[PDB]
């Protein structure tokens, strides 16, 4: 479900749902918090559904003292028109249950709106890699067969490696979203890139940096080449300070 | 599934414990090995399952052991593993043979190494065995006798017993044609051959495929022997002379 | 390493114990200890960051003594350099009982640089978040310095600084030449270093602890008179 | 008092052996020395067989170095070929330290 | 282990990968690159040769005390490179299994020998859990009573293999191939020509001409077969000569 | 694990993805554990009723009575304040009780029964001494408003924290501990009264949930973030209370100060004790 | 955000190079009850202010003679730390003849609770001891932090809402010294009753006091004995 | 995936697989080439010996080693886990012979052997030894040839191969080994087996040869096998 | 800016952010989950009170008494786990048990009780906190004395405490009844 912060929800036909794939730390919500901060999307609505953990805070990317007392939830939608790009922003835990419940919601709400592509910024687990995987690079992707030729043909020019197939099955360790977001599309023959990077949990804010340049190898977002700006919400990721008495 | 498996030492909601299931499963991926009581005596009908064209016969036998004078034994799981435990059942054997100058009731052995396995399965950070053993011998008390211990220390009497591959059918048929009481040693060996023929579907009885063994009382001893290749080709010949005389009956 | 940073029996994908390395971070948690090995001996300093005036005079100090002719300075975790200048004691102490003599310097060094190195290699234990740094004395051993890391590498150095602001000192010191004057002048550049790499913004006050060893002391490690370790601290404040 | 004067000698040997190469290197090497050696001797003793089957030790014969020696123990009496024998459960609580 | 094992094929030392690759192994080899510098060791008719670049990172540091050339025993001699405090800990255990061997046979040790029971004990680090593989790549040298000069490379997977020129460090590889042709026209190699083979073999594969500071020779030969280590003034002839061919 | 030498173990995620997906792999559940798991799920069930007869109202209170403005109290210093500043003021008799029960809660001295002060019944309260768990938090929200907004009340949560959870640059032992913090919707444009809360800091829970709930659906809805040392209904946390009376929420709600305070003890004492823990 | 790796085991070390379980155990001894310790020239006054019905807990305990302590978070390790003392002690005088330095105690108490940091399968003690004593170079105050690490005082306290008692021995830090026990001890109380909420005044149930002195030995004093010190006490 | 199982190696797979002890024989699979041919006059151990390179000295590590006068083996794996476990096997070598006074059988050492690497496939905390031995002896005027695998399980063997292509070199085994087959061109077998499954160019430095017969196990010099080869081609 | 998971409550030597063992309180209120034992001290005695829970009208009361004799003069009563109270009150036993033959008289109950805690502080022998609490009821020379066991490990001096179920009403209950001048029998 899609709610607009004001009157009446600006439409997104002709655009491409970006999406954080809740998975293995928060690679794709810190690489969708860097892909908002750095394009300046502006809040469209809240992607009010009860399957996250709610949440309550201050805009993420505040860069004036006016922006920094907007309150801010677990799921919020932004959108450039510009660019005709929109960027769901789940900050949370998803609940037991609910996780499918949630790409169900999210794949309708794209079909109703009319954004083509729903383009996954995901995370898998670095291990449970074959030597193969483990060799080779960490970042994959995985095209729904209502994938267009014209961007399929890119990618592949681009020389990128996809997602290993264990008929197969597509399977993400530690995706979770992800891979039941993909079955969904693909029932809905909707058009979906589900772009990961194999990571272990932890310090992962480099691991946004590399996947959001992933994207943008293909995307173009980005002046392609300190270039992906940082929300100013970006603070204090290892807790409060020390105690003065130890050290 | 997926969970409480990590561990032997860990139980799910159901009461269950995975491992061990999962070591009866790589038992189930073993090779057939019969073992059916009779009048005379008890038999161990195996299957070899060394066709390897450039393999020797250095050895006493693959799947059938002896214990001591009075038992003998199959094995059908994980050979490695399976080696420790003959010669555990050899020792503990040994031990009671010393320390009273009788030899061992089988039933007091086949405990002993259910001990020895449920002791593994019991504890953190060891392995389940997972290698079922078919027990065969004499006493004083029960006389011919015939057991089944399995990875997990359960272990139970027959009159007609198989572990390893295609074991529900084996047993199955064999229930189907087995007589309490009246089964000699000669018709045993009968049905064993017959039910390797009607298991074993990989190939024809070649009589290399399978290996048979005889527990008998001789002037009060136990007659602890192997059918030689003579003796296993013919019980194939006669089993498939029946068997087409039985077809040409029915017509 | 993000996956092989959790334990210190682990190797990265390129060959490193990241343990070791958050441990020799955890040395820079810790305020500036500076030390200068001058030819009469060595001088030792620290910005010992005062925690609270409730606390009595000496308590937590950082300039320790294992031996009467061995000092340490320390900065890191106050804990593990407690538990290694008990095992430099121990050490030194055990040396002087069997071989007949005091413990030479790098031979203690190299000891307790070995016990930290066992510390650092087993997963059971963790290596010492602390490092420290030795000094000591003698008519045939002359000046001596030496310091040891959380890895447990015995280096030894003609001065040298550990903690927040280690590079500073370590550059106010190869600005400054050591070997051509007496501990009672290095006393003096060792206040004015470690003055000019504290920071009054981000730390309120702190306390400038001074001891040396040399042959101005015979050979013995002791904290610097009150009236030359104000001398000190007063040219310090004048640069 | 023991059954005979070497009773005691040769049910501690071992006990002895590792006691004085630990002094010597404490004396000599430093603290650092037993320490580590003690680590690699409970990190390979810490995996074996369950007491109630004979445990190879190859690996803590290889750390200690009598892993190409030939003693009386060795040869006089087997542990492998026992004689008595406890139950495997009781054995184990009794490694645990239970009973 | 005390936590237990990493999760992960390549994340525990014990645990295997699909092709059985002990993953942490070649990681420990990765830390023997780590260490940052290059050795060369050289066996010749009489001489047992052991050359690797000495760095003296700042100016405060006393060049006295860092080195990477140690001495076990009277015969034995050899290079670290890699982690330093792996190095000077398998030094210690290698001056420790050279006194057990003389308290247990009476006689000292040899070099393949050491080497081999060092292996060893990497071997079991490797096997087990709780300890890890030091990341650091021993070369001994001595003067053996049957053979004579003897260079033995010693890894931590626990491969004592010897050698007739060992290399190891960054340039390794390198180091590998100028030896490989240098042996290729053996030339009966003397003390002069393996020190000198040693020493251009570094400058080569570095591609720097080293001043006497910037290398550590040491020599064991059949005339003096106690480990050696150059002086300052003699490193500085043999540069000379490398410099006047 | 690690409970044996090699026991193989896995790092704890923080996105709880592995759960997520093996609730997301019941296309396969055997139908005994769907029948427990839906038995669980009615534990898991908040239950708004009446006490006049213990019956379900089957409505919201919003939707069955008027709101105008709903204060929250979520933690046991809330509701303590709100129940000695507040309710010395005039009668506020009970609307309506929430059962719910959790690994952390039961039906009921953990209950979540609801007031009004029935001189203006369109002032409500609500004593949430219990926890609701994250299933539970929108079940809680439809059972009280329905999903469906007035958009005209003042929605005022009070919550109690510990000052270990706020992150600051400094060391979190070093902050004035009894402190408190806002956080306001977009209708909401009234005076935070206090330091609105800072950036990297986030909140969560039921009080999070209602904030959510009012943003979204455009209500106006202030939270309070009481920071604290103890937890255990010291004065001084239900006194760092003290701000929003001044503050238009408990404006005309709040009678006398010296009376409140002076049961406000008698509350605090009348406490049980935490068994011998701590000292 | 990123500390939960890291944050669990006593034994890793966070990218930020800290152990994040130390400064858990420094958080326990904080949220524990506030108790005051500080000497005079001639004395050393341990005063706890203790948690309705039923007795309350002892904070304030005699670990030996002339050594007493006061317990400021948990109770288990307070009781080992507190046995462990008290053997030191009773060994001491028993093989040595002497009595056991304060100072000597607490270095010993400071490698006992560094050793379980190092050490996996254990915790730190997560107990600060504010401990009381009196032997040849006058009386000795100490803290141990539960963290190992332990510092020398004059005047201190610990516990929750304890900043209040040390900002009020901080006030008179330099008092204590030249003060009669009589005075030393309502400067004790006075400092606990500034962790006391405004409302509140001190009572005979709600303090123990330690007392060890030149002459004295260490004893506590109940709700009776403590009164005499309350009674007189400056509001 | 079964990755959990794939770790663990004291876990059973749901379908009853150990995957560590199938890894560690991936290890075996990918070692040097051995092969070992069981003749009539007696045993052939040869093996394609990773010491190609000038520098590799060549009194170093062997191969192929002994363990008693009448046994010998060798191994396609892990080096130190085979030198290890012939240590072992030469302990228990000597221990037989100092309570029987007679030579060990090669069955009985191979079953010692193979059960010390039981020992270490059992248990958890530890991993199964990544290399399989092909031992060889002689007995009551009879060749012996035996297979050990990490596992801990060990078969007999006419003529078997290891390492890389080793299942070509099996079927090459059984394309050439005849029963009556002798020795002295067994060694030319086992040559031209090595050769299906090398690498580069067969040298008498890229090969290590040990045979048994009724006089013994020996390690062949680089001359014999240097004449071996050139009689092959 | 992103809710997470992190799991304190797993290990017993694991402080939570706040300095709180999970594992420790989780025991308490394991307690909880079982019946309630009302513990009373008065200057003429102290009375030990249980609601113990029969299952089934087969059930032998007898077996499932929750008070029992730790010495003549020295009394508790059990509830939670009363398995892991079997060993705690076995120590009593015998600690009073050693005290009578060494020292020919009463151990105080505070001495017992202090010995059973020493007993319930292993763990982390217990390898998790001992999931029962106790009531040591005696009269010693001292006087006499209520005590109570927590899985906290250590003992507190109570003269009126209720442990069990509906713990908080009973102890409520308790308080308002009680008073210092009160009788046994009252």
């Amino acid at each position: 479900m899609f709610v607009p912060c004001g009157e009446s929800a600006p439409d997104l036909a002709g655009f491409t749902l970006l999406m954080p794939a809740v998975s293995v730390g928060n690679v794709g919500q810190l690489a969708m918090d860097l892909i908002i901060s750095t394009l300046n999307m502006s809040k469209i609505g809240y992607f009010y559904t009860d399957c996250l953990v709610p949440m309550v805070g201050n805009n993420p990317y505040a860069t004036t003292e006016g922006n920094s007392t907007e309150l801010s939830i677990n799921a919020e939608v932004y959108s450039l028109p510009s660019r005709k790009l929109v960027a769901l922003q789940l900050r949370s835990i998803f609940i037991k249950y609910k996780s499918k419940p949630f790409c169900e919601k999210l794949l309708s709400w794209v079909k109703s709106s009319g954004c083509a592509r729903v383009i996954v910024l995901s995370s898998s687990h670095s291990y449970q890699r074959n030597d193969l995987q483990l060799r080779s690079t960490p970042f994959r992707y995985l095209l729904t067969p209502s994938m267009q030729k014209s961007v399929q043909n890119k990618i592949k020019s681009l020389n990128w490696e996809e997602m290993e197939k264990s008929e197969f099955c597509i399977r993400i360790p530690g995706g979770g979203i992800t891979k039941t977001l993909y079955d969904e599309s693909c029932s809905k023959e909707i058009q979906m890139a589900v772009l990961l990077k194999f990571v272990s949990e932890g310090d992962n804010i480099p691991d946004a940096l590399g996947l959001v340049e992933y994207l943008n190898e293909w995307l173009q977002i980005l002046k392609p080449l300190s270039r992906w700006k940082i929300p100013s919400s970006w603070r204090l990721l290892f807790g409060s300070g020390l105690p003065p008495a130890l050290f | 599934s997926r969970r409480y498996d990590s561990r032997t030492t860990i139980f799910s909601p159901e009461g269950r414990l995975y491992q061990v299931e999962y070591a009866m499963e790589a038992i189930g991926h073993a090779g057939t090995c019969l073992g059916i009581l009779a009048n005379d005596g008890v038999l161990l009908a195996a299957e070899r399952r060394n066709i390897h064209k450039l393999l020797d016969e250095v050895f006493f036998s693959e799947k059938i052991y002896k214990l001591n004078e009075d038992m003998a034994c199959s094995v059908a799981g994980i050979t490695s593993d399976a080696n420790v435990l003959t010669n555990e059942l050899r020792l503990i054997a040994q031990r009671y043979l010393l320390q009273y100058q009788e030899p061992i009731p089988c039933e007091q052995l086949v405990t002993a190494l259910c001990d020895i396995k449920q002791a593994y399965t019991q504890f953190g950070g060891k392995r389940p065995f997972g290698v079922s053993l078919l027990y065969i011998g004499w006493d004083k008390h029960y006389g011919f006798q015939l057991y089944q211990s399995d990875p997990s220390g359960n272990y139970g009497g027959w009159k007609a017993t198989c572990i390893g591959n295609n074991s529900a059918a084996a047993v199955s048929m064999l229930k189907q044609d087995y007589k309490e009481g009246e089964m000699t040693l000669k018709s045993a060996l009968a049905l064993a051959i017959k039910v390797l023929n009607k298991t074993m579907d990989v190939s024809k009885l070649s009589a290399e495929k399978v290996e048979i063994a005889t527990l008998t009382r001789e002037n009060g001893k136990t007659v602890i022997r192997v059918l030689k290749q003579k003796e296993v080709e013919q019980l194939i010949k006669k089993h498939e002379e029946e068997e087409a005389k039985a077809e040409r009956e029915k017509k | 390493g993000t996956g092989y940073d959790l334990s210190a029996s682990t190797f990265s994908p390129d060959g490193r114990v990241f343990q070791v390395e958050y441990a020799m971070k955890a040395v820079e948690n810790s305020s500036t200890a500076i030390g200068i090995r001058c030819k009469d001996g060595v001088v030792f300093g620290v910005e010992k960051l005062v925690l609270s005036k409730l606390y009595e005079e000496g308590s937590n100090k950082r300039l320790f003594n294992v031996d009467r002719h061995v000092g340490m300075a320390v900065a890191g975790l106050l804990a593990d350099a407690r538990s290694l200048a008990d095992i430099a004691r121990e050490e030194a102490s055990n040396f002087r009982s069997n071989f007949g003599y005091n413990i030479p310097l790098k031979h203690l060094a190299d000891r307790v640089a070995m016990y930290v190195h066992a510390y650092t290699l087993y997963s059971a234990v963790r290596p010492f978040g602390c490092s420290f740094m030795l000094g000591s004395y003698s008519v045939n051993d002359g000046a001596q310095l030496y310091m040891i890391d959380p890895s447990g590498v015995s280096y030894g150095y003609w001065g040298c600084a550990i903690g927040k602001a280690r590079q500073a000192a370590k550059t106010e010191i190869e600005k400054l030449q050591m070997k051509e004057m007496t501990c009672r002048d290095i006393v003096k550049e060792v206040a004015k270093i470690i003055y000019i790499v504290h920071d009054e913004v981000k730390d309120k006050a702190f306390e400038l602890e001074l001891s040396w060893v040399g042959e101005l002391t015979n050979g013995r490690h002791e904290i610097v008179p009150k009236d030359i370790r104000e001398e000190a601290e007063k040219y310090a404040k004048e640069s | 008092l023991p059954s005979h004067p070497l009773e005691l000698s040769e049910k501690n040997f071992q006990l002895n052996q590792d006691k004085m190469n630990f002094s010597t290197l404490r004396n000599i090497q430093g603290l650092f020395a037993p320490l580590k050696l003690q680590m690699e001797f409970k990190a390979v003793q810490q995996v074996q067989r369950l007491p109630f089957l004979s445990s190879s030790n190859l690996s803590l014969d290889v750390l200690r170095g009598n892993d190409e020696t030939i003693g009386f123990e060795d040869i006089l009496n087997d542990p492998s070929q026992s004689e008595v024998m406890g139950e495997p459960h009781l054995m184990v609580e009794y490694k645990l330290g239970l009973l | 282990m005390s936590r237990g094992s990493s999760a992960g094929f390549d994340r525990h030392i014990t645990i295997f990968s699909p092709e059985g690759r002990l993953y942490q192994v070649e990681y420990a080899f990765k830390a023997i690159n780590q260490g940052g510098l290059t050795s060369v060791a050289v066996r010749g008719k009489d001489c047992a040769v052991i050359v690797t670049q000495k760095k003296v990172p700042d100016k405060l540091l006393d060049s006295s005390t860092v080195t990477h050339l140690f001495k076990i025993t009277e015969n034995i001699g050899c290079v670290m490179t890699g982690m330093t405090a792996d190095s000077r800990s398998q030094v210690q255990r290698a001056r420790y299994e050279a006194a057990n061997w003389k308290y247990k046979y009476g006689y000292e040790i040899p070099v393949d020998m050491l080497c081999k029971r060092i292996a060893d004990i990497s071997q079991v680090y490797t096997q087990n859990a709780e300890m890890r593989p030091l990341g650091c790549c021993m070369i001994l040298i001595g003067i053996d009573e049957e053979q004579g000069p003897q260079v033995y490379k010693c890894d931590p997977a626990g491969y004592y293999c010897g050698f007739k020129a060992t290399a190891a460090g960054v340039k390794q590889t390198e180091s590998t191939s100028f030896l490989e042709k240098k042996v290729k026209k053996k030339f009966d190699w003397t003390f002069e020509q393996t020190v000198e083979t040693a020493i251009t073999c570094l400058s080569t594969v570095l591609s720097i001409d080293f001043k006497p500071s910037e290398i550590e020779v040491g020599v064991v030969t059949v005339e003096n077969p106690k480990f050696r280590i150059l002086t300052e003034a003699e490193i500085d002839a043999h540069l000379v000569a490398l410099a006047e061919r | 694990a690690a409970t044996f030498f090699g026991e193989v173990v896995k790092a704890p995620c923080r996105a709880g993805t592995e759960d997520e997906e093996e609730e997301e792999e019941g296309r396969r559940e055997t139908p005994e554990d769907r029948e427990v798991r839906l038995q669980l799920a009615r534990k898991r069930e908040v239950r708004l009723l009446r006490r006049q007869t213990k019956t379900s109202l089957e409505v919201s209170l919003l939707e069955k009575y008027p709101c105008s403005k709903f204060i929250i109290a979520i933690g046991n210093n809330a509701v303590a304040f709100l129940s000695s500043f507040v309710m010395n003021s005039g009668v506020w008799e009970e609307v309506g009780c929430a059962k719910l029960w959790n690994e952390w809660c039961r039906t009921t001295e953990a209950f979540c029964v609801f007031y009004h002060l029935k001189s203006n019944p369109s002032v409500f309260l609500c004593q949430c001494s219990c926890y609701v768990a994250e299933d539970q938090q929108y079940q809680w929200l439809e059972k009280v408003f329905g999903s469906c907004p007035r958009k005209n009340m003042q929605i005022t949560i009070l919550t109690c924290r510990h000052v270990t959870d706020y992150k600051t640059s400094e060391s979190t032992g070093s902050l004035p501990s009894p402190f408190l913090r806002a956080l306001k919707t977009q209708n909401f444009k009234d005076s935070a009264c206090c330091p609105l809360l800072e950036q990297p800091n986030i909140v969560h829970d039921l009080p999070a949930a209602v904030l959510s709930y009012c943003q979204v659906w455009k209500i106006p809805a202030i939270l309070y973030l009481c920071y604290t040392d103890v937890m255990k209904l010291d004065l001084i946390t239900v006194e760092a209370f003290k701000p929003i009376l001044s503050t238009r929420s408990l404006k005309g709600l709040v009678k006398n100060i010296p009376q409140s305070t002076e049961i406000l003890k008698k509350l605090m004492t009348t406490n049980e004790i935490q068994s011998n823990i701590y000292t | 955000m990123f500390r939960n790796q890291y944050d669990n085991d006593v034994t890793v070390w966070s990218p930020q190079g800290r152990i994040h379980q130390i400064e858990y155990a420094m958080e326990a001894v904080k949220q524990g009850s506030a108790t005051v310790g500080l000497k005079s020239k001639t004395h050393a006054v341990l005063v706890a202010l203790k948690r309705e019905l039923a007795a309350h807990q002892k904070k304030i305990l005699h670990v030996d003679n002339h050594i007493g302590i006061s317990i400021a978070g948990l109770t288990a390790d307070a009781r080992l730390l507190c046995n462990f003392m008290r053997q030191e002690c009773l060994d001491s005088r028993f093989v040595f003849d002497r009595p056991l330095p304060v100072s000597r105690l607490v270095s010993l108490i400071g490698s006992k609770t560094q050793i379980p940091t190092q050490r996996y399968g254990r915790r730190p003690y997560g107990v600060g001891l504010l401990i009381a004593g009196y032997d040849d170079m006058g009386p000795h105050i100490f803290q141990t932090c539960p963290s190992a690490n332990y510092f020398d005082c004059r005047a201190m306290s610990i516990g929750a809402r304890s900043q209040s008692a040390r900002t009020y021995l901080e006030r008179h830090m330099s008092e204590f010294m030249e003060c009669n026990l009589n005075e030393l001890v309502k400067h004790g109380l006075r400092a606990l009753r500034e962790t006391l909420p405004a409302e509140q005044d001190l009572t005979t149930k709600n303090v123990s006091i330690g007392i060890v002195g030149k002459d004295l030995e260490f004893t506590i004093y109940d709700d009776d004995d403590v009164s005499p010190f309350l009674e007189g006490l400056e509001e | 995936a079964e990755r959990g199982y794939s770790f663990s190696l004291t876990t059973f797979s749901p379908s009853g697989k150990l995957v560590q002890i199938e890894y560690a024989l991936a290890a075996v699979a990918g070692g040097a080439p051995s092969v070992g041919i069981k003749a009539a006059n007696g045993v052939v151990l040869a093996t394609e010996k990773k010491q190609k390179s000038i520098l590799y000295d060549e009194r170093s590590v062997h191969k192929v080693e002994p363990i008693t006068k009448h046994i010998g083996l060798v191994y396609s794996g892990m080096g130190p886990d085979y030198r290890v476990l012939v240590h072992r096997a030469r302990k228990l070598a000597q221990q037989y012979y100092l309570v029987y006074q007679e030579p060990i059988p090669t069955a009985q050492l191979v079953q010692r052997v193979a059960s010390v690497m039981q020992e270490y496939t059992q248990s958890g905390g530890v991993r199964p030894f990544g290399v399989s031995l092909l031992i060889c002896g002689w007995n009551e005027g009879r060749p012996y040839l035996f297979q050990s695998d990490p596992s801990g399980a060990y078969f007999a063997w006419k003529a078997t191969a290891m390492g890389k292509n080793y299942v070509n070199g099996k079927t090459f085994l059984e394309k050439r080994y005849n029963e009556d087959l002798e020795l002295e061109d067994a060694i030319h077998t086992a040559i031209l087996t090595l050769k299906e499954s090398f690498e580069g160019q067969m040298t008498e430095d890229n090969i290590e040869v040990g045979i048994c017969n009724e006089a013994g196990f020996r390690r062949l010099t680089p001359t014999e096998v240097k004449d071996y080869l050139a009689a092959i081609a | 800016m992103f809710l997470t998971r992190s799991e304190y409550d797993r290990g017993v030597n694991t402080f939570s952010p706040e300095g709180r063992l999970f594992q420790v309180e989780y025991a308490i209120e394991a307690i909880k989950l079982g019946s309630t034992a009302i513990g009373i001290q008065t200057s003429e005695g102290v009375c030990l009170a249980v609601e113990k829970r029969i299952t089934s009208p087969l059930m032998e009361p007898s077996s499932i008494e929750k008070i029992v004799e730790i010495d003549a003069h020295i009394g508790c009563a059990m509830s939670g786990l009363i398995a892991d109270a079997k060993t705690l009150i076995d120590k009593a036993r015998v600690e009073t048990q050693n005290h009578w033959f060494t020292y020919n008289e009463t151990m105080t109950v505070e001495s017992v009780t202090q010995a059973v805690s020493n007993l319930a502080l292993q763990f982390g022998a217990m390898s998790r906190p001992f999931g029962v609490a106790l009531l040591f009821g005696g009269v010693d020379e001292k006087g006499p004395q209520l005590f109570h066991m927590d899985p906290s490990g250590t003992f507190v001096q109570c003269d009126a405490r209720a442990i069990g179920s509906a713990s908080e009403g009973a102890q409520s209950s308790l308080q308002e009844v009680y008073h210092k001048s009160m009788t046994l029998k009252e």
